[PDB]
C-alpha cells in the first residue's frame, strides 16, 4: 500500500492510496485525533476507476496526530499515525505587489493566517544561468543590487520552516511570473 | 593582563575552537595559563594550550548554551576572570575560492566564492563584507554588504582598462550566534575591459 | 516541575540554534516517514513536560538518552530559563526503541514551536 497525506493551506487533510492487490474491492478509511480512542469512518471518499482512492477529512487549522488505518473490510492493510502539519502545503501567495526604487525592489504579499513560513521570491535576467533567490518570515522581501537597465523574471512562493513543521512538507505553488524592466511591468523577457 | 577570545563552531569534525591572547602583546607570558570553567558537557573545567602568544582549546565539551568564566591564572591564583558565552564570541570563518567572470554579454563581472558555515550543523546565516579597489594605486575600497555567495558589478561602476583587487569577509547575523568579522579572504585580481 | 515559569523564547532560540540540529544528528540515516508519531502535546508548558519526560525518565529499551548531547544541552536550557528547575532535579542515576523515543522527542518540540495552533483540546471562549 502505497499512501500520500496533504494537509491543504491549514485547511483539507487529504490521505490517497494505491494497492493493485485490492482492485477488484472498496478498502475503508477508519480514523482518530489523539485520545479520542474510537476510529470514525470517512465521511468524504475519493474515488478512482470506481473504486476508493483516498479520504478528505475537515481538519480546520487544527495541528494534531491523526491516526488511520485502511482495511479489507474488516482486516486492516495499512496503519499509521502521523502529525497532520507534517504534510502541509501553504497555499500560492495572494495579492503580490513590487515597487521599485533606483536598482532595488521591494516584493510584498498576504500574509498566511499561521506562523513559522518562509516566504521567497525567485528571479534572474536573460543573462542569469539559474534562478537567484531571497526570502523572508513575512512577505515584504527588499532585492537590493539589481539593474534597472535589465529584464528580470520574478515569482513567489511559502514554504513552511523544517524546524517546526519538520521536513516533508510541500512549497506551495508559485504565484504569477512577471517580467520588470526600468521599474515597469513587461511581456516577454 | 586584559585579553580577548573567540569561538568558532565545527573546525575539524565536531568539536569547536576556543582561541584567546592578551590585548598587550609586550606581556611575559611565563606560567600565565587560561582556564574555562561552566557550560561544559561532562567536566567542569578545561584549560587551554598555548602556542607562541596565543592560547586555545579544540573540544566537544561546549554545550553553546550558558555562560563560561575564562580566567587568567598563575598557579591557583586568579589574576583576572571574565564571564562569556561561547555562543556569543563566534569569529565566521573567512570565504574561500573567490572567483570573477567577466560576462560582455550582460556588461558586468560575476563575483562567486565559498562560504564555509553553509556546510556546518550551526550557524547557516552570514553576512558577508565584498570590497573591491583599483590593484595600483590608493582608493577607499567600494564595499557590497550580500547575504548569498554571489555579486555582479556592472561594468559602468568600474573604470575600464585597469586591474582591480577584490577581498570579502563574513560575520555571524543570527539571533543566538553573535561574535566577528571573519579574517579577510586573500585577495583575487581582475582586469577591466575597453 | 511545573513549566510554566520558563523564558519560553529563550528555549525556542536554544532549539532552532543547536538542539535541533543535535536531534538530527542523533535521527541520521532513518526514514522521516519510518517511527510511528504517538506522542503529542498542548501548550508549551506541556510540551515541556513531555520533554522532560522523554529525554530523562528511564524507560524500558532505552535506558539512556540524558547522556547525549541533544539531553544535555536540553538539561541546560531548562537549568537555565526554567526557576527553580535545578531545585527539583533528582540527585541520584543506539538501539532500535531509542531512535523511535528520539523521534517522538522531535515531534514534541516541534510542537512547542506552534502553540498557537489549535486542537481537540478545546472549549475556552469568555468574557
Ligand atoms: C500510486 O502508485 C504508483 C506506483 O505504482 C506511484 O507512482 C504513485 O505515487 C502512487 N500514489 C500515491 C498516492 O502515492
Ligand atoms: C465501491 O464504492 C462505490 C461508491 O463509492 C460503488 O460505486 C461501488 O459499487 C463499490 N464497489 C464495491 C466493491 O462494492
Ligand atoms: C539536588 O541537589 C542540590 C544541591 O544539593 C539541591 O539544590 C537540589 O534542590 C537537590 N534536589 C532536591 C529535590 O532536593
Amino acid at each position: 500500500v502505497q499512501i500520500q497525506i496533504i494537509y491543504f493551506n491549514l485547511e483539507t487533510v487529504q490521505v490517497t492510496w494505491n494497492a493493485s492487490k485490492y482492485s477488484r474491492t472498496n478498502l475503508t478509511f477508519h480514523y482518530r485525533f489523539n485520545g479520542d480512542e474510537a476510529y470514525d469512518q470517512c465521511t468524504n471518499y475519493l474515488l478512482q476507476e470506481g473504486h476508493t482512492s483516498g479520504c478528505l477529512l475537515d481538519a480546520e487549522q487544527r495541528d494534531d496526530i491523526l491516526y488511520f488505518s485502511i482495511r479489507n473490510g474488516t482486516h486492516p492493510v495499512f496503519t499509521a499515525s502521523r502529525w497532520m502539519v507534517y504534510y502541509l502545503k501553504p497555499s500560492s501567495p495572494k495579492h503580490v505587489r513590487f515597487s521599485w526604487h533606483q536598482d532595488a525592489v521591494t516584493v510584498t504579499c498576504s500574509d498566511l493566517s499561521y506562523g513559522d513560513l518562509l516566504y521567497e521570491v525567485q528571479y534572474r535576467s536573460p543573462f542569469d544561468t539559474e534562478w537567484q533567490s531571497k526570502q523572508e518570515n513575512t512577505c515584504n522581501v527588499t532585492i537590493e543590487g539589481l539593474d534597472a537597465e535589465k529584464c528580470y523574471s520574478f515569482w513567489v512562493r511559502v514554504k513552511a520552516m523544517e524546524d517546526v513543521y519538520g521536513p516533508d512538507t510541500y512549497p506551495s505553488d508559485w504565484s504569477e511570473v512577471t517580467c520588470w524592466q526600468r521599474g515597469e511591468i513587461r511581456d516577454a523577457c | 593582563h586584559s585579553f580577548w577570545c573567540h569561538s568558532q563552531l565545527e573546525v575539524d569534525g565536531s568539536q569547536h575552537l576556543l582561541t584567546c591572547a592578551f590585548n598587550d602583546s609586550d606581556i611575559n607570558t611565563a606560567n600565565l595559563e587560561f582556564q574555562i570553567c561552566g557550560a561544559l558537557l561532562r567536566v567542569k573545567c578545561l584549560t587551554l594550550n598555548k602556542l607562541q602568544d596565543i592560547y586555545f582549546i579544540k573540544t566537544s565539551e561546549f554545550l553553546l548554551i550558558g555562560s563560561s568564566n575564562i580566567c587568567v591564572k598563575l598557579g591557583q591564583k586568579n589574576l583576572t576572570c571574565k564571564n562569556m558565552a561561547i555562543n556569543t564570541i563566534v569569529k565566521a570563518e573567512a570565504p574561500s575560492d573567490l572567483k570573477v567572470v567577466y560576462r560582455k554579454e550582460a556588461n558586468d563581472f560575476l563575483v562567486t566564492f565559498n562560504a564555509p558555515h553553509l556546510k556546518k550543523k550551526y550557524l547557516k546565516k552570514v553576512k558577508h563584507d565584498v570590497a573591491y579597489r583599483p590593484a595600483r594605486g590608493e582608493s577607499n575600497w567600494t564595499h557590497v554588504s550580500l547575504f548569498h555567495t554571489r555579486t555582479t558589478i556592472p561594468q559602468r561602476k568600474l573604470r575600464p582598462k585597469a586591474m582591480y583587487e577584490i577581498k570579502v569577509r563574513s560575520i555571524p547575523h543570527n539571533d543566538y550566534f553573535k561574535g566577528f568579522w571573519s579574517e579577510w579572504s586573500p585577495s583575487s585580481t581582475f582586469e577591466t575591459p575597453e | 516541575y511545573d513549566f510554566t515559569n520558563c523564558d519560553f523564547e529563550k528555549i525556542k532560540a536554544a532549539y532552532l540554534s543547536t538542539i535541533s540540529k543535535d536531534l538530527i544528528t542523533y535521527m541520521s540515516g532513518t526514514k522521516s516517514t519510518e517511527f510511528q508519531n504517538t506522542v503529542s502535546c498542548s501548550n508549551r508548558p506541556h510540551c515541556l513536560t513531555e520533554i522532560q519526560s522523554l529525554t530523562f525518565n528511564p524507560t524500558a529499551g532505552c535506558a539512556s538518552l540524558a547522556k547525549e548531547m541533544f539531553a544535555m544541552k536540553t538539561k541546560a536550557a531548562l537549568a537555565i530559563w526554567c526557576p527553580g528547575y535545578s531545585e527539583t532535579q533528582i540527585n541520584a542515576t543506539t538501539t532500535n526503541k531509542c531512535l523511535e523515543q528520539v523521534s517522538q522527542l522531535q515531534g514534541l518540540w516541534r510542537r512547542f514551536n506552534r502553540p498557537l495552533l489549535k486542537q481537540q483540546g478545546t472549549k475556552h471562549h469568555h468574557h
